[PDB]
RNA sequence: AAGGAGGUAUUCAUGUU
RNA sequence: GCUUGAGUCUCGUAGAGGGGGGUAGAAUUCCAGGUGUAGCGGUGAAAUGCGUAGAGAUCUGGAGGAAUACCGGUGGCGAAGGCGGCCCCCUGGACGAAGACUGACGCUCAGGUGCGAAAGCGUGGGGAGCAAACAGGAUUAGAUACCCUGGUAGUCCACGCCGUAAACGAUGUCGACUUGGAGGUUGUGCCCUUGAGGCGUGGCUUCCGGAGCUAACGCGUUAAGUCGACCGCCUGGGGAGUACGGCCGCAAGGUUAAAACUCAAAUGAAUUGACGGGGGCCCGCACAAGCGGUGGAGCAUGUGGUUUAAUUCGAUGCAACGCGA
């Protein structure tokens, strides 16, 4: 908005965790308005993912969202004329919303069967530093740090 | 403001003066332009006439790259 | 503009200084005028032009300094 | 290979494309890097990073000699400048003078025509 | 390159630096 | 006859005023050598070009030409063109102070004479850098250009010729009178210079502005105001500053300067819009940040087209095409 300033929207804690980040990761999952069928996904995978990697549910999750959320992201400016790939610090609450939706995504592809089992699957794995979340991350990092030279304009 | 120069009733700048000179010149050598200083104009004159027979004479330097 | 490291002066310090020293001297002002030539015509009729945006200028705010701005 | 732990860092900071040329401090020169060299081409060898990298080069060309002291010399409107600086820094030199060695005629030869692009 | 202040701009002890 | 206009003398002041001759440092280029190695150079991006016979870079020495950073200033000087490192020689003008002197010796000026940027011409030198022409590489539909790499006349010097510029303040020279303010520059008098100050009195110069003038724009004690003396020039736009003739010129050309024919306008200033690959400010799912689509598949539906005896007619950029229906 061009002259418009308000903020975000508040939004209401999980109620089985009373988590405002388990929430959001809800919404993300959520397709179509049926909330419904996300929520009981994402509570089984996270039993699932607490059960064979660690102790409790927002233990693992918020461990797996640490090791995928990325420091730094690239926008293109446009003041020399032509377009400028230029790095650009992300601010922490779009930290936690670029993590979530990479996962997501990153579960959305993978071939395992049910929805549940492959959110627990890229959960662990995001974990571990072996999924194709934190290899976006990486990715993203990659090109941030290519064209660093870029960095002060 | 306050034109030294004037301060005194100074007749000439007499370039031999190197301590004036040194104080009316830049450290790369150069002069400092009459806007900074606050000369006036006919002591200005006097003074790069003075600062630039300096020069020749090897007193003063043309520039801080010369030695 | 010959800078040399003071005893006990930290290296940004130091580099900060050098940029301030060289912006007195105004090496790069000078040497992008030397880039190319000016005619003297061009030459003068720059200068000119620029002592009558000064002069201009200094007239109206020494006049607009008298109004009611609200 | 004749240790001699004082260098003078030339850096020719052109438009187009930056040098730097580690020397004795009589004028025999030890080592140089170029931005052509570090493989930026064209409007990315005229950029800031590009000489820095180009530092890094000829530091580590010149590490043979074990030079630890650093006079920097600078010379020419380039757009780095700076960066060379940074880098030798960086690199591990203790530098020792920053001296501006632009050459500026004293209204001497006529330039070259101005562009009308 | 961007933002803030002062002016038509300096006096603002030298020393120090 | 007179001294108020004009001029001379006495003492000083400031000035890139002019001519001649030296000299200084920075920088560019080239040459010789050392160090050192694979790029340099250039552009929006490239190539031509240069470099392994060693470039570029860096240091040392040498040669040569041209121009004088900073100071530098809507500062100064000159009739205008124009004049910019420093020093010396020759030389012109302006201004101030106090007086003394001559006694209208003044102003303007057709012909005439001289000076007169840059480019150009002749003869002879010089030649670093820059650079018409030219060569090559690009760009483009084309590019006899803009861009890039080279590059000859020329730019520099001596002596002649040329004599034209938006040679402009687009404002002829001389003189007198008419409210003010802020500056700059250069003299000079007085007041305790109460220390950088205070009050006068000249010369030149920039801006703002009153009356007045002007078509308006604007000028405004440096007039485009109110007047006086002399000179130059205009008579609608094109044809045309062209033709012919004369004069000048080595030439290029310059100067003086028409007519036929043709049109009914051409122009100046200012006003309201629209536009600008002008400037500032602001807003809108305009972009950006996101989610879901269309464009691929099948089918439904409308249109175009084609076909038909008829495929009824209309809507057909946004703002027609599940529209009238
Ligand atoms: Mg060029
Ligand atoms: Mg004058
Ligand atoms: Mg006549
Ligand atoms: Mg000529
Ligand atoms: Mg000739
Ligand atoms: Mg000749
Ligand atoms: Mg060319
Ligand atoms: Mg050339
Ligand atoms: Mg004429
Ligand atoms: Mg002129
Ligand atoms: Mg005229
Ligand atoms: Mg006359
Ligand atoms: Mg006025
Ligand atoms: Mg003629
Ligand atoms: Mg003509
Ligand atoms: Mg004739
Ligand atoms: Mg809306
Ligand atoms: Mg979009
Ligand atoms: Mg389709
Ligand atoms: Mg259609
Ligand atoms: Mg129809
Ligand atoms: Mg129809
Ligand atoms: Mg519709």
């Amino acid at each position: 908005p061009r002259r418009r300033v308000i903020g975000q929207r508040k939004i209401l804690p999980d109620p089985k965790f009373g988590s405002e980040l388990l929430a959001k990761f809800v919404n993300i999952l959520m397709v179509d308005g049926k909330k419904s069928t996300a929520e009981s996904i994402v509570y089984s995978a996270l039993e699932t993912l607490a059960q064979r990697s660690g102790k409790s549910e927002l233990e693992a999750f918020e461990v797996a969202l640490e090791n995928v959320r990325p420091t730094v992201e690239v926008k293109s400016r446009r003041v020399g004329g032509s377009t400028y790939q230029v790095p650009v610090e992300v601010r922490p609450v779009r930290r936690n919303a670029l993590a979530m939706r990479w996962i997501v995504e990153a579960a959305r592809k993978r071939g395992d069967k049910s929805m549940a089992l492959r959110l627990a699957n890229e959960l662990s794995d995001a974990a571990e530093n072996k999924g194709t979340a934190v290899k976006k991350r990486e990715d993203v990092h990659r090109m941030a740090e290519a064209n660093k030279a870029f960095a002060h304009y | 403001k306050f034109c030294r120069f004037t301060a005194e009733g100074v007749q000439e700048i007499d370039y031999k003066d190197i301590a004036t000179l040194k104080n009316y010149i830049t450290e790369s050598g150069k002069i400092v332009p009459s806007r900074i200083t606050g000369t006036r104009a006919k002591y200005q004159r006097q003074l790069a006439r003075a600062i630039k027979r300096a020069r020749y004479l090897s007193l003063l330097p043309y520039t801080d790259r010369h030695q | 503009p010959v800078i040399k490291v003071r005893e006990n002066e930290p290296f940004d310090v130091a580099l900060r200084r050098f940029k301030r020293s060289c912006e007195k001297a105004g090496v790069l002002a000078e040497v992008r005028r030397r880039e190319f030539y000016e005619k003297p015509t061009t030459e003068r009729k720059r200068a000119k032009a620029s002592a009558v945006k000064r002069h201009a200028k200094k007239l109206a705010r020494e006049n607009a300094r008298r109004t009611r701005l609200y | 290979r004749k240790q001699v732990s004082d260098g003078v860092a030339h850096i020719h900071a052109s438009f187009n494309n930056t040098i730097v040329t580690i020397t004795d401090r009589q004028g025999n020169a030890l080592g140089w890097a170029t931005a052509g060299g570090s493989g930026f081409r064209g409007s990315r060898k005229s950029t800031p990073f590009a000489a820095q990298v180009a530092a890094e080069r000829c530091a580590d060309a010149v590490k043979e000699y074990g030079i630890k002291n650093l006079e920097v010399m600078v010379k020419g409107p380039g757009p780095g400048r700076e960066s060379t600086i940074r880098a030798l820094n960086a690199a591990g030199f203790r530098i020792t003078n920053i001296t501006d060695v632009t050459p500026i005629p004293h209204n001497g030869c006529r330039p070259p025509k101005k562009r009308r692009v």
